[PDB]
């Protein structure tokens, strides 16, 4: 758990799939 | 604030733009879904 | 509206076109079969 | 589930290969 850290999970054309949260 | 529900569909750019607006010292990663972290 | 039998084998784009005039606020995610969600 | 959404599951020639849903 590293509070700067955002990932973006995305999709086959790099559109946000999965909210995004900090972690 | 730790989530960005208004986020989902959007383009890699458009959510970095949104989220460092937000969190200044994001350090934004980016993988496809599915990925195991 | 919740489901979308009519647009198996057919392209994303015909399957958005259709998905949008059922549901204007679709947020339309496009994923290979398999994909973990 | 998240109701706005709807995911497309595509086979290698972007066709959809699975009934697309809410969620």
């Amino acid at each position: 758990y590293r509070i700067d850290r955002v990932r973006l999970f995305v999709d086959k054309l790099d559109n946000i799939a999965q909210v995004p949260r900090v972690g | 604030k730790t989530e960005w529900p208004e986020l989902v569909g959007k383009s890699v750019e458009e959510a970095k733009k949104v989220i460092l607006q937000d969190k200044p010292e994001a350090q934004i990663i980016v993988l496809p879904v599915g990925t195991i972290v």
